[PDB]
């Protein structure tokens, strides 16, 4: 099952540049036998995974951009190199953006 | 007899600190497993190197993806 799971659009950094995905998709947190958090995007069409990332805690953070007009737009930032994926909040309500995140920070780092 | 002077800065962070380490960039990572396991003194089987989404081990290649040139890269042991 998954722990986490919300409606949220996927964004593709296009040369320089954050384009945002218009599909649907689902973001859900899994936990494997190996003990192993998976961050996965899994298509709401196709029903297949695309990014798939193992995360560990003391490394990963997931907060709100606060410079965006819909304030529906979340940031995965990573502490390990080089690693920013932005998420767009496709709920129909805003009264659960901020529980989303909160648990998805910590189901991730605990 | 050149062996490539082109040492790396591994970032090792570990759950006591944030130590730098120096390894060539023409190493395999089971002689840096071996390398954690007797400075930190910990584990090296079950030493489980991370690059953010990904798990390094001596199934892939640090000098490869894993450390390209100064990054930060954490260790557990799942």
């Amino acid at each position: 099952k998954y722990l986490v799971e919300f409606r949220a659009g996927k964004m593709s950094l296009k040369g320089t540049t954050v384009t945002p995905d218009k599909r649907k998709g689902l973001v859900y947190i899994q936990q494997t036998d190996d003990s192993l958090i998976h961050f996965c995007w899994k298509d709401r069409t196709s029903g297949n995974v695309e990014d798939d990332l193992i995360i560990f805690p003391d490394d990963c953070e997931f907060k709100r951009v606060p410079q965006c007009p819909s304030g529906r737009v979340y940031v995965l930032k990573f502490k390990a190199g080089s690693k920013r994926l932005f998420f767009w909040m496709q709920e129909p309500k805003t009264d659960q953006d901020e529980e989303h995140c909160r648990k998805v920070n910590e189901y991730l780092n605990n | 007899a050149p062996a490539e002077p082109k040492i790396i800065k591994v970032t090792v962070k570990t759950p006591k600190e944030k130590e730098e380490f120096a390894v060539p960039e023409n190493s395999s990572v089971q002689q840096f497993k071996e390398a954690i396991s007797k400075r930190f003194k910990s584990q090296t089987d079950q030493l489980v190197l991370i690059f953010a989404g990904k798990i390094l081990k001596d199934q892939d290649t640090l000098i490869q993806h894993g450390i390209h040139d100064g990054l930060t890269v954490h260790l557990v042991i799942k």
